[PDB]
């Protein structure tokens, strides 16, 4: 439907780590999300085979 | 008699495939690889990926040398004349030669 569900989308972090000589540093970014309709707001079908 | 209709490559349609480039010195540079990598995507899976080495997406594409041959024989009465070795002051000389 239009309005399926809210969606919220955090500020990114960084872990900067060394490890064998190589920086490695990974990004993340928490989310969230909740289904703001009363009763199904979505339903699919099997197609195809 | 018959002529020779050309054909351009340019104007075929075949074109579309490849990008035609020419590179006058290749030859001489040939004489080592050229070693490009191109890319890889990925996706942001969740879950913290692991301090390893396994992060590759640059897979190499190394060129390979072609090349094309060709015989254009000529005869040697030909350059005789043509060079104006075997010729004469005569009528006859100055016409075989064209």
């Amino acid at each position: 439907e239009k309005a399926s569900e809210s969606y919220f989308m955090g500020q990114m972090q960084v872990a900067r780590t060394e490890s064998g000589g190589g920086l490695h540093l990974q990004l993340t970014q928490p989310r969230a999300n909740v289904d703001l309709g009363v009763g199904f707001t979505a339903a699919y079908a099997a197609a195809a085979l | 008699c018959s002529t020779l209709s050309l054909v351009r490559f340019l104007e075929l349609g075949l074109s579309v495939a490849c990008v035609c480039t020419k590179f006058p010195e290749l030859s001489y540079v040939a004489e080592g690889t050229i070693q490009f990598e191109v890319q890889q995507p990925m996706i942001a899976r969740d879950g913290p990926h692991p301090a390893d080495q396994p992060v590759h997406n640059y897979m190499i594409k190394r060129l390979d040398r072609r090349s094309l041959n060709a015989a254009f024989s000529i005869a040697v009465e030909a350059l005789g004349l043509i060079s104006g070795e075997n010729l004469d002051g005569t009528h006859i000389s100055s016409a075989m030669r064209l």
